[PDB]
């Protein structure tokens, strides 16, 4: 008892922090591919920026418009905050590692990736504008439109190991990542990725609709801590999720020899190396990732809702048929199924 | 009716100066005050106005 | 007690607390001209109801049904070794007469939407 | 008179660069082509290969 | 500028008099059915009826004019007039410019007579 | 908390707009500082009025500054904002936003130097070092 | 009957370049009506050009099109020259061909970028605004102050270069010749920057001429006029150089021309430092601007025309004149009638942005609603100009 | 239709100058037997059609001098 | 020749006429080739790395309270009337800079003081209407008033930027050591 409450402690506030840092890195390699600064009149090196950014938040008021139901304006920054921690669970920091292990995670990742879409929607009758009303619906129509090619992304991975377990699928990935074989499919679901969280090489919302800052426009302190909370949580967690089924969720190599040189027996320094090589090859790949977000968000101009939904619709999707016709059909001609 | 783009022009120097052009579609003022009494680019008109304005 | 439940009774709280230290540590303080949205530093007259494309819910209509096919294709997956040789011909027909389905989708263009922007195509006949 | 003034030498200046330089880089696009499907078919090699070996393990338990 | 506003008129000037009362006549009913509109649209304190009777008392003030040329002037910038209030262009603080009076008392002291202007020299 | 993050309402207009720019600039970083410019008053702590107020937009710089949070300061950049300007005698102009909004920090200078609008910056936070929101209410 | 949802894009926003009301009626998303509204910063500035002499009447030209300062200075210097029936020295030309190409350079510095962001691209707003603050360097060496600076007067220049200026303009032209082919792309062969300029923003040939539309707006649709080829003026016609000119009425041509006559302004600077001259920098005689400060504590004659041109200030004769220049947002002019005082009777500055937000309407009409803001910073409103 | 009349009646009697509610018979011109000014026709002809909520056209509006005009009116709707 | 009337030598030129556009099928690129740069994104990847490449270069921040920018001797800031040496007030009242500032921002009153000198009683800029345009400077012929390059003097009250007499003395006072500098290097290109 004492010991399942001091994990998820340490696993919460490592999360809750790197959430944090995240805006801050982001600042600062905008700034340079910019040729300038980032932050650094906050920290010794301009750390804990996003510190000073939510301690101010918390502080300023929250008004809550006279067109607006109050609650649902209060209630919709609360389960886009949950809905964006929850999924948190299921990814493994090494073999079995996660904070509860159950034997369908995949099922679980992509349902509450599913429940995300609300606090755009809904949040778009709080305050209801015909201005801001139809702006919810280009958001959600792009968010919902962009999540399909996602799951079927997902399910064309599980074609390989028919099972919805991740670290199952991450054991199983220990011959060959799936990024190397299935090319392609890493940048069509880095795009896919880009899109679901509408960042900005495909917003719309935040820039170029009616209104000035996007759907949520009209807040100010814990309504935007909450929601800018969610963003960056979205941003790690879709990236956790190429870091586990497209790249090595914890895998570099094979690290056996080293063992036999170093080690003697197992005892806890050894497990204590373990866990840091694998939960360092996860991190790094994870950090790259958003690395990649940060480097495509410098370099591009934006979207019409009219080219974003004939991308989707129309270019990405019946690729993506062929995908499906032509990966279970080589699975076919080779004599090779996947086992559960 | 000529031109498409003399309008704007004309209109304009209808609100400086008050010369009307008749048969014009959307003659009214631009770049002055909504409520604005008076036409500015004109001798009678002092230079600072007739009106300021303040937050009661 | 595993630390799977700590963890959706966990993140709750801390949004509760979040929520409440702002509303116990900011003022309140508001009146009119701060209340009303915000549209670029001018009120204005909303209209009591407007119009909209039929692609605008055409794509969310449409979304469905190709939903309820990806979460079909999921029983296939997880027993892909099982129906060797033959649920394979089956998950290929039933993906086919989807494909074509989704084949008089993409012919008759109805997610896209026409600009009435044109160029006055009719020439300058005179008399 | 005129003294004290900024001129040009009186060589002139070397030419500047206002041609637009944007050379042509990258391999042709059939080679990151059969890059990529070499890349792609080794991998599916690999992963096949893994399939099968995970078959027969399962044979066993 | 090929389509106009909504509520624009193409100005066009009148060589007769009646015709020129039959569109005064005209614009008085197109003010009165706004003021509702007015009221709803620039969130005033008082009632339709006062808006009513300032759209009255302002076609009082030029009842007694000659001048044809001059009629034709007043008519331009009065539907002018219309169609700023009626498009919401004008705001609430330019609206009320039209009732300086009504909003407030200006305060006490309001010289009428000889003596009581003098004691301020007009102020 | 207030001085390291500080946001401002991006409402400059005119000549002193570009020269705010310049502190959006790579030369004289306001990311440095923790500046960003959340273009919505809603979340802005803070407004500048850069550039010139005329008679048809003092409903509308009011309307903007009615909307911020209740911490909320106000620096008036440039000459046509403090005192009307090089335009003081004209018909159509707001003799300085002093009129509309409760400004605390005047910058001075028709174009005010990115420098000097710097600076501007760092006096008001100076003014932040010295609010005592929790002295007060112990009663100093 | 098709009933449209009216909005506004109001003033903040920060696509509508601050200053910019635009009611728009739309019907789903494509825009059946538009309607610029302007007067949000307009100060009447005409009225008070007419209260003042032309010597303190010259700061009134570069506080509005406030993005190029040096041009406006030059249409009114033109202008009086016009009136004035004086000849600039020589030195005086060149001088004001280079400092008017760099503020070409800084122009079209400041609206490509402004327009990537306004579509969505970071990086080049900081990389032009970057080169925007090495040419503000050499305007704070030449003038005093680096955003408005009083430098081209009616007479001519205001002074002389400082001492040392001559080897940096090369140097800095050595390395932007490279600073805007990296610029050149992300912009020119993006997909996503293409798609979004296209067929956005289409001017037919005919209709440029109807609705009053020059500079990068007509020579985007075909039309091969440019005023510093057509009717030269201030030694252009001494300097070699080559005018891009679109084929496609679109944004996208209204793009690829800017992007050259950044090419060509540095062709300029350079033709510009090999060849400059020496001698007077002020027109000749003492009459119309001022004697220098060693002269006029020295000559009693230099100090009755010094005490006489700040006092009272020059007299022009009595005329009309219409001087019309390219500034790079398109052609600017100047109309000034002169009572034979020494105030003007009146002034009247053409903006070029006028005529062309006045043109909106009649092109987007049917665009989308993303494509009613890329059309915006083609056009290139700056706000100073537009109302006044 | 009889109750409506009455209605008519009642709004027409709500104004001033009519130093006589009691004459208001239904072939009263608003000019000539109520003294009524060339403003106060079409200031009670939209008093008028504001009480019912129909909106008439200016060919319809410009013809009514009196009473009987209005309630010949009437059945627009 | 004799040209018509609407008719001048600006006559089309030599290749005004543009050629057809090409067809598909007259094309250089195979349609693997052209194709492979689409689904490969290949233009996209070049503006990528371009910005990958400036990750890796030095940027151009100067830190403002420490180090200050650029300055030329002609640059122009807050206002000071300076002093002779052996300390004499310069400004003989001459309403030069008052008859030539464009935003009357000048007010200045004179009397003859007790030595029989003319001097100024009151000298006043107030700096919300000053627009900086160095006329005053340009105009005073004992160069009494100039502008110093001091920019950092925004203050809290209006009040305090109205300058008397006084204020722009202890600023002439202030400043002289650099205006020693400023003109030094000026005064010739005056
Ligand atoms: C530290 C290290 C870690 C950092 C933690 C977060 C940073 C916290 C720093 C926070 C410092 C306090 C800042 C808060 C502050 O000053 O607003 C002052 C409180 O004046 C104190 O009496 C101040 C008493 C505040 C009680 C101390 C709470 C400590 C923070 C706990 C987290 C506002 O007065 P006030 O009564 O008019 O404000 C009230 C009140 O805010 C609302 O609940 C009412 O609804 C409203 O009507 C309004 O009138
Ligand atoms: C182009 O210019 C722009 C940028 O670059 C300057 C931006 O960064 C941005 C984005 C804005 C930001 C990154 C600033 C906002 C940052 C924050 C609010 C930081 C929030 C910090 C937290 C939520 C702390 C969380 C930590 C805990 C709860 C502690 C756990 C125990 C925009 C919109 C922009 O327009
Ligand atoms: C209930 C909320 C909606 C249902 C969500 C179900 C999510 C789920 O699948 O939980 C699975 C997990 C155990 O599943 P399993 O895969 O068999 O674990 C294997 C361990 N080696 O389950 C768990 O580990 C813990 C279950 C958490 C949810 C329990 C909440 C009970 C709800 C009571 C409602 C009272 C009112
Ligand atoms: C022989 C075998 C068969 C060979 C073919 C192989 C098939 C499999 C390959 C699949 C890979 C697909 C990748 C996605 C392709 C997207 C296609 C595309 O570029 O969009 C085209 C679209 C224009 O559409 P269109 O109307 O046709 O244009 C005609 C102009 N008249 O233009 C657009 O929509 C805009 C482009 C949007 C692209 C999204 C960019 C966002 C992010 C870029 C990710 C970069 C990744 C970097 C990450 C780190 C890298 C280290
Ligand atoms: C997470 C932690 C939970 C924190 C919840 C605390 C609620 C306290 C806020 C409150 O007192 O009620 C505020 C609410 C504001 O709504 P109202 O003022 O009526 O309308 C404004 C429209 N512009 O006023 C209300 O109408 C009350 C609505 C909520 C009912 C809770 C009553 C709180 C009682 C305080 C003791
Ligand atoms: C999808 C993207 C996939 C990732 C990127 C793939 C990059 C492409 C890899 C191609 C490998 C390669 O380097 O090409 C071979 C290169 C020139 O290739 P080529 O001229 O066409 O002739 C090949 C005949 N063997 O040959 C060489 O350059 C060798 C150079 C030797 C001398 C170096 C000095
Ligand atoms: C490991 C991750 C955290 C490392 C960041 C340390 C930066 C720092 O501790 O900053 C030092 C801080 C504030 O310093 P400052 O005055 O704003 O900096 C001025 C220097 N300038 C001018 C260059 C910017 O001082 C403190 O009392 C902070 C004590 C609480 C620390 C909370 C740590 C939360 C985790
Ligand atoms: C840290 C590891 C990063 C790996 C790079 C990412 C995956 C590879 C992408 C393929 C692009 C490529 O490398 O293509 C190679 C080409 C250069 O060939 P060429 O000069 O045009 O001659 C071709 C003439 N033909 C056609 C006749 C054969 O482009 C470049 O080098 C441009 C710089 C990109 C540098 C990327 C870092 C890799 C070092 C390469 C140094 C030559
Ligand atoms: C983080 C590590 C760095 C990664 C940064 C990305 C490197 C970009 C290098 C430029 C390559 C380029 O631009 O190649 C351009 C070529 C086109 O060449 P062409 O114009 O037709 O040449 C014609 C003239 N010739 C033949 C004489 C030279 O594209 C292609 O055919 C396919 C584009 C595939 C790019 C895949 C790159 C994979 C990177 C992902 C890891
Ligand atoms: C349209 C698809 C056409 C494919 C044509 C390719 C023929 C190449 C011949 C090599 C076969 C071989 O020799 O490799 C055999 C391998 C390894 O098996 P093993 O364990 O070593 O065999 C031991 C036998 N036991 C198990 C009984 C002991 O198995 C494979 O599955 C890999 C096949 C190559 C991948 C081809 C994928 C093509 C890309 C498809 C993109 C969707
Ligand atoms: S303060 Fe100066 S630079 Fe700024 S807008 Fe006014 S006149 Fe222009
Ligand atoms: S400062 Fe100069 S111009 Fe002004 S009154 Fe004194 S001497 Fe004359
Ligand atoms: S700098 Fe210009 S505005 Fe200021 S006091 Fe001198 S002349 Fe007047």
């Amino acid at each position: 008892m004492i010991i399942n409450i001091v994990e998820i402690l340490i696993f919460l506030v490592c999360v809750l922090f790197s959430v944090a840092y995240l805006t801050v890195a982001e600042r600062k390699t905008l700034a340079y591919m910019q040729r300038r600064l980032g932050p650094n009149f906050v920290g010794y090196y301009g750390l804990l920026q996003a510190f000073a950014d939510a301690v101010k938040l918390l502080l300023k008021e929250i008004v809550l418009p006279k067109e607006s139901n109050y609650i649902i304006l209060v209630i919709s920054p609360l389960i886009t905050l949950i809905t964006a921690l929850i999924g948190w669970v299921v990814i493994p920091l090494g073999p079995g590692i996660t904070l509860g292990e159950l034997n369908l995670g995949i099922l679980f990742s992509l349902a509450i990736g599913s429940l995300g879409v609300f606090g755009s929607l809904l949040s778009g009758w709080s305050s209801n504008s015909k201005y801001s009303l139809l702006g919810s619906i280009r958001s959600t129509a792009q968010l919902i439109s962009y999540e399909l090619i996602l799951t079927s992304i997902f399910i064309i991975i599980i074609m390989f190991v028919s099972s919805l377990n991740i670290t199952t699928i991450i054991e199983t990935q220990r011959v060959v990542w799936y990024c190397i074989p299935l090319l392609p499919l890493l940048l069509i679901f880095f795009i896919a990725s880009v899109a679901e969280t509408a960042r900005p090489p495909f917003d719309l919302t935040e820039s170029e609709s009616e209104l000035v800052a996007g759907y949520f426009t009209e807040y100010s302190g814990s309504p935007f801590v909450f929601f800018f909370l969610a963003e960056y949580s979205n941003i790690i967690l879709i990236s956790a999720f190429n870091g586990y089924l497209l790249l090595g969720g914890y895998l570099s190599f094979n690290y056996s020899y080293l063992f036999n040189i170093l080690f003697n027996d197992y005892s806890y320094v050894s497990f204590l190396f373990e866990g840091l090589i694998n939960s360092s090859a996860y991190a790094i790949k994870l950090v790259f990732l958003m690395f990649s977000f940060i480097w495509v968000r410098a370099a591009f101009p934006r979207f019409t809702y009219d080219n974003l939904i004939n991308f989707c619709w129309i270019i990405l999707l019946p690729l993506l048929f062929g995908i499906f016709l032509i990966i279970p059909s080589t699975l076919y001609i080779f004599d090779s199924f996947p086992t559960l | 009716c000529l031109y498409e783009g003399a309008n704007w022009f004309e209109r304009e120097a209808y609100d400086m100066y008050g010369v009307f052009f008749e048969g014009h579609p959307d003659l009214r003022r631009i770049m002055t005050d909504y409520g604005f009494e008076g036409h500015p680019l004109r001798k009678d008109f002092p230079l600072t106005g007739y009106t300021e304005v303040r937050w009661d | 007690m595993n630390t799977f439940i700590i963890f959706i009774i966990l993140i709750p709280i801390v949004g509760f607390a979040l929520l409440a230290v702002n509303i116990l540590l900011a003022v309140y303080k508001p009146y009119n001209e701060k209340l009303g949205a915000f549209e670029c530093g001018l009120t204005s007259f909303n209209q009591t109801r407007l119009a909209f494309n039929a692609a605008f819910i055409l794509v969310a209509i449409l979304f469905l049904p190709f939903d309820l096919e990806i979460s079909t294709l999921l029983p296939y997956v997880m027993s892909i070794y099982l129906v060797s040789n033959y649920g394979f011909t089956i998950v290929l027909l039933f993906l086919l007469i989807l494909i074509i389905g989704f084949v008089y989708e993409i012919n008759t263009n109805a997610l896209k939407i026409n600009k009435h922007n044109k160029p006055n195509t009719d020439s300058l006949i005179y008399k | 008179p005129s003294v004290g003034q900024d001129l040009p030498p009186v060589g002139g200046y070397e030419p500047v660069q206002w041609r637009r330089n944007l050379p042509a880089r990258g391999f042709r696009p059939l080679v990151y082509l059969a890059a990529l499907c070499g890349i792609c078919g080794y991998g599916f090699y690999r992963a096949l290969g893994g399939i099968q070996e995970r078959r027969e393990l399962k044979r066993e338990k | 500028a090929i389509i106009a506003t909504a509520f624009a008129e193409t100005v066009k000037f009148s060589g007769s008099k009646q015709e020129l009362q039959k569109r005064t006549l005209a614009l008085y009913r197109q003010f009165l059915r706004g003021a509702p509109t007015f009221a709803d649209l620039y969130e005033v304190q008082f009632s339709i009826p006062t808006i009513r009777t300032k759209i009255r008392q302002e076609f009082e003030r030029h009842r007694f004019v000659d001048d044809l040329s001059i009629q034709n002037v007043l008519y331009a910038k009065g539907h002018m007039e219309y169609q700023e209030c009626i498009n919401f262009w004008k705001q609430q603080a330019q609206f009320l410019k039209y009732f300086p009076e009504e909003d407030d008392i200006q305060g006490r002291h309001q010289p009428s007579n000889f003596v009581d202007k003098f004691l301020k020299n007009r102020a | 908390a207030r001085q390291g993050s500080f946001w401002p309402v991006t409402f400059g207009l005119a000549c002193c707009a570009v020269e705010m720019m310049h502190v959006s600039a790579p030369r004289y970083d306001q990311d440095r500082l923790g500046i960003i410019f959340r273009a919505s008053p809603r979340q802005s702590d803070i407004m500048i009025v850069a550039g010139t107020l005329t008679n048809k937009m003092a409903p509308v710089l009011r309307q903007v500054y009615d909307q911020m949070p209740e911490p909320r300061w106000v620096i008036s950049m440039g000459s046509c904002a403090n005192g009307g300007g090089y335009y003081h005698f004209s018909y159509s102009v707001v003799r300085g936003c002093d009129r509309i909004v409760p400004v605390d920090v005047y910058v001075p200078g028709c174009p005010p130097t990115s420098e000097a609008l710097m600076y501007g910056v760092f006096q008001l936070q100076r003014k932040m070092r010295n609010t005592k929101i929790t002295r007060m209410w112990y009663r100093k | 009957r098709i009933r449209a949802f009216t909005i506004n894009f109001g003033p903040q926003h920060p696509a509508a370049h601050g200053v910019l009301r635009l009611i728009l009626e739309l019907s789903g998303e494509e825009i059946i009506r538009s309607d610029p509204h302007v007067g949000l910063l307009h100060r009447g500035t005409e009225k008070l050009i007419e209260y003042k002499t032309y010597m303190q009447a010259l700061p009134y030209f570069d506080r509005l099109d406030y993005v190029s300062m040096m041009t406006n200075e030059q249409v009114f210097s033109l202008a009086v020259e016009k009136l004035l029936n004086v000849e600039v020295p020589l030195r005086g030309k060149y001088i004001r061909t280079m400092f008017g190409e760099i503020t070409r350079v800084l122009n079209h510095l400041m609206s490509v970028c402004s327009h990537a962001m306004d579509v969505g691209a970071l990086t080049p707003f900081l990389w032009g605004f970057e080169e925007r603050e090495k040419l503000m360097e050499f305007y704070e060496r030449v003038s005093g102050a680096r955003l408005h600076a009083a430098y081209v007067r009616p007479g001519g220049v205001s002074q002389d270069l400082p001492a040392g200026l001559l080897d940096d303009i090369y140097m800095w032209a050595t390395q932007f010749g490279d600073r805007l082919d990296e610029i050149e792309e992300l912009l020119t062969d993006n997909r996503i920057w293409k798609l979004r300029t296209v067929n956005i923003g289409t001017v037919t040939a005919q209709d440029a001429l109807n609705l009053g539309l020059s500079g990068p707006m007509l020579r985007g649709s075909g039309i091969p006029f440019d005023i510093r080829k057509n009717a030269p003026y201030d030694a252009y016609d001494k300097v070699d150089f080559d005018v891009p000119v679109g084929m496609n009425g679109d944004c996208y041509d209204r793009y690829l021309i800017r992007m050259a006559e950044f090419r060509q302004s540095l062709r300029i600077i350079e033709q510009c430092c090999n060849d400059m001259p020496a001698g007077a920098v002020k027109v000749e005689d003492f009459k119309i601007n001022s004697p220098p400060r060693n002269l006029m504590k020295e000559d009693m004659e230099a100090l009755i025309h010094h005490f006489l041109l700040y006092t009272k200030g020059y007299s022009v004769p009595p005329g009309e004149t219409y001087t019309a220049i390219e500034a790079p947002k398109g052609e600017m002019g100047v109309y000034v009638v002169s009572d034979g005082s020494e105030r003007p009777y009146k002034c009247k500055i053409r903006a070029p942005g006028f005529a062309h937000l006045g043109a909106f309407d009649h092109i987007a009409r049917g665009h989308f609603l993303p494509d009613a803001v890329a059309i915006i910073g083609t056009m290139d409103l700056v706000f100073g100009e537009v109302d006044r | 239709r009889p109750d409506a009349e009455k209605r008519i009646a009642a709004v027409l009697e709500s104004f001033d100058k009519i130093s006589n509610p009691a004459a208001i018979t239904p072939t009263a011109s608003f000019a000539k037997d109520l003294n009524l000014d060339s403003l106060d026709t079409v200031e009670v002809v939209v008093a008028i059609e504001e009480e019912f909520g129909i909106e008439i056209p200016d060919k319809e509006a410009d013809e009514i001098k009196s009473v009987n005009q209005a309630v010949e009116y009437i059945l627009a709707q | 020749n004799i040209y018509a009337g609407g008719s001048a030598a600006a006559a089309p030129p030599a290749g005004f006429r543009i050629h057809r556009p090409a067809t598909w099928e007259e094309s250089e690129e195979g349609a693997l080739s052209k194709a492979t740069k689409y689904f490969l994104l290949a233009e996209m990847f070049r503006g990528l790395y371009v910005v990958l490449e400036q990750f890796f270069r030095a940027p151009y921040t100067i830190y403002y309270p420490f180090e200050k920018g650029p300055v030329s001797p002609r640059f122009r800031g807050e206002h000071a009337l300076r002093r002779y040496p052996s300390g004499e007030e310069r400004c003989i009242a001459c309403k030069l800079c008052e008859a030539i500032c464009p935003a009357l921002a000048i007010t200045i009153d004179a009397e003859e003081r007790i030595d029989g000198s003319r001097r100024t009683t009151k000298y006043d800029i107030d700096m919300t209407k000053c627009i900086y345009c160095g006329y005053c400077q340009e105009s005073c012929p004992v160069d009494a008033i100039v502008e110093t390059p001091n920019v950092e003097y925004a203050t809290e009250t209006r009040e305090e930027l109205l300058y008397n007499k006084e204020k722009l003395l202890a600023n002439g006072d202030k400043w002289e050591l650099e205006l020693q500098y400023a003109l030094d290097a000026d005064a010739p290109y005056r």
